[PDB]
């Protein structure tokens, strides 16, 4: 339960790492999917 | 007598027409006095029944004996609330109803030793601390949120960041969120009567960083009465005591893990760099657990994320709901 | 049984914070009525 | 045959209820009181 | 056990039967051989039994109280306790039949008669002054060496 506590706060903090910010975003868009029922 | 019906007519005409007035400020009591038992108040049947930890909203002007306030309880109607000044008489009134109140005992001593009394029996001495019947409190309560270790470190700022986010989202437009990165625990007000009032004095607190610490102080308070509801992210307060002799007297949100063995293992997750300081990491947590449950105001003692998100959130609607 | 006696403990715990404004299952079986009455009288015998 | 089978038997021991008898936690003492006392309510000496 | 101790089978056996009995079968039906004396004297007290004045014991009624002795059914601290255990273990027996005739209920758990003496009284009689018939010589004796001193 925790755990999944501070990986949920985690992705609010975030919003080429540098010039490409979608970088960490795509892996936090396919981390999304990932974890969908769909 | 037609002088008491006329201004008990009176009373309630501008009781009926302030019904709908914004509040002007609130108080903070600490004796369990009741207004409604009192044959003194402009309007019987309408007083306040109110006991201590409670907190009273005052609206209207009256006169310096009485006051029209409201509580804080949902459903509380309009009452009148005694004066500073009226619960300083009426404290005195308390200690006079038994046999004797200063230096004179009555142990069969009667015609003996009259002792009139003196100064030391009137208000005037026990003058070391003598603490106000009244506090001046936010009118609103700003909301603080203890981590279960220490803030400013991974582990408690996610666990703090979440809840932040949710008050952020479900309660957009009537919450705004203030970050205080400066210390607040040097809130005092029987100190002196104006410690380092410029910076150009070079004193000792002239430089130091008590200045912005007391200009802080009032910023809560102006985010209170437009009643907005306001949280404190002060990253160097983690114990429940630390802030509550200020005037802030704030919600302090504690949330804990269950045992201190599922801590160790949730600090590991994050990485070697949490390895380092892993230690002190742990005492700074049993002190805050043996801290007795009654400190806190509210406990987020679970596990689950929703489960812990709704308990703050219905505890936050009920707030909302007894002040209007 | 400790996810039903927790829900139980934080409810009461509820009211705390609004003080301010305030099918059947079979009973266990022949080996769980067995088994615990060993348990307890193993202890009770210590 | 080894281990699939002996958990069929295994998991219908542990699962087996009570041949009727209503409810029986009613009752305080249950457990082998009975069947002690039970014997205690019908017993006569062997005589020789 | 009780047939050979009593041959005929009358359903009555004399007391001094009885202790003997206690003695022969082990724990925790009987006292067993290397039990001792004043302990088994406890387990004789918590009895509790009326004795009859022909010396003898019933059958049924000394069945149940070395059941009740053994696995702790509910056995009283004493006094008044004992009042109302016997009061309320006649009901759960109840309860939990009703079949049993009403007089070997009481045949089986006699209601309570303080007048009666008890299973204890007669054993009671050796055991506290056994402790006392110990101490009788040495009481004697702590004046004797005090006065020869």
């Amino acid at each position: 339960g925790y755990m999944e506590w501070i990986s949920k706060a985690e992705e609010v903090i975030l919003a080429s790492t540098f010039f490409h910010k979608k970088e960490r975003r795509m892996r936090f868009y396919i981390r999304r999917m990932v974890k969908t029922q769909a | 007598e037609s002088a008491r019906r006329e201004v008990e007519s009176q009373a309630q005409q501008q009781l009926e027409r302030a019904k709908h007035k914004p509040v002007a400020f609130a108080v903070r009591t600490n004796v369990s006095y009741c207004g409604v038992l009192d044959e003194e108040c402009p309007v019987q049947g309408s007083g306040v029944n109110f006991e201590a930890k409670d907190f009273l909203h005052i609206k209207e002007k009256y006169s310096n004996d009485w006051w029209i306030g409201r509580l804080v309880k949902e459903g509380g109607d309009i009452a009148f609330i005694p004066s500073p000044q009226r619960l300083e008489s009426i404290r005195l009134k308390q200690e006079q109803k038994a046999r004797r109140s200063g230096n004179p005992s009555s142990l069969s001593d009667i015609g003996n030793r009259r002792s009139p009394p003196p100064s030391l029996a009137k208000q005037k001495q026990k003058q070391a601390e003598h603490v106000p019947p009244y506090d001046v409190v936010p009118s609103m309560r700003p909301v603080v949120l203890v981590g279960p270790s220490l803030k400013g470190y991974e582990v408690t700022d996610m666990m703090q960041k979440a809840l932040f986010d949710f008050l952020k989202h479900r309660f957009d437009g009537r919450i705004s969120i203030t970050r205080v990165t400066a210390d607040l625990s040097l809130a005092k007000r029987s100190v002196l009567n104006n410690p380092g009032k410029r910076t150009i004095i070079e004193r000792s607190s002239a430089r130091s960083s008590i200045a912005e610490v007391q200009s802080e102080i009032e910023r809560i308070f102006e985010l209170a009465k437009s009643l907005q509801l306001v949280v404190l992210d002060a990253d160097t307060i983690n114990h429940p005591a630390q802030l509550a002799k200020t005037s802030l007297a704030p919600i302090i949100v504690f949330v804990k893990v269950s045992s201190p063995k599922v801590l160790q293992r949730l600090i590991r997750s994050r990485g070697k760099s949490q390895m380092k300081h892993l230690t002190v990491q742990m005492m700074a947590y049993d002190k805050l657990v043996q801290c007795p449950p009654e400190s806190f105001d509210v406990i987020l003692d679970e596990n689950q994320l929703e489960d812990a998100c709704e308990h703050l959130a219905e505890y936050l609607e009920v707030y909302w709901r007894a002040t209007h | 049984e400790e996810e039903e006696a927790a829900n139980q403990k934080l409810a009461l715990q509820k009211a705390k914070e609004v003080a301010e404004v305030s099918n059947q299952k079979p009973a266990k079986s022949v080996w769980e009525q067995r088994t615990s009455e060993m348990r307890k009288q193993n202890l009770l015998a210590s | 045959p080894f281990f699939f089978v002996n958990i069929f038997v295994a998991l219908i021991i542990i699962t087996f209820q009570e041949q009727g008898d209503k409810m029986m936690e009613e009752y305080s003492l249950e457990k082998n009181e009975r069947a002690c006392i039970d014997f205690a309510i019908s017993a006569k000496p062997l005589t020789r | 056990v009780w047939a050979e101790y009593d041959p005929a089978a009358w359903g009555r056996m004399p007391y001094l039967d009885m202790y003997q009995m206690l003695r022969h079968m082990s724990p925790p039906l009987g006292l067993g051989k290397k039990c001792p004396a004043r302990v088994a004297y406890k387990r004789l007290l918590r009895m509790d039994l009326p004795v009859a004045d022909d010396n003898t014991v019933h059958f049924n009624s000394t069945l149940m109280a070395l059941i009740r002795t053994a696995l702790d059914i509910k056995i009283a601290k004493g006094g008044a306790d004992k009042q109302q255990m016997d009061a309320e273990l006649r009901k759960e027996m109840m309860a939990i039949w009703p079949n049993l005739s009403q007089k070997t209920l009481d045949l089986l758990v006699t209601p309570h008669k303080s007048t009666d003496l008890t299973v204890g009284k007669i054993y009671a009689a050796m055991m506290i002054m056994e402790y006392y018939r110990q101490s009788k010589a040495k009481k004697l004796q702590a004046m004797r060496e005090e006065q020869d001193r």
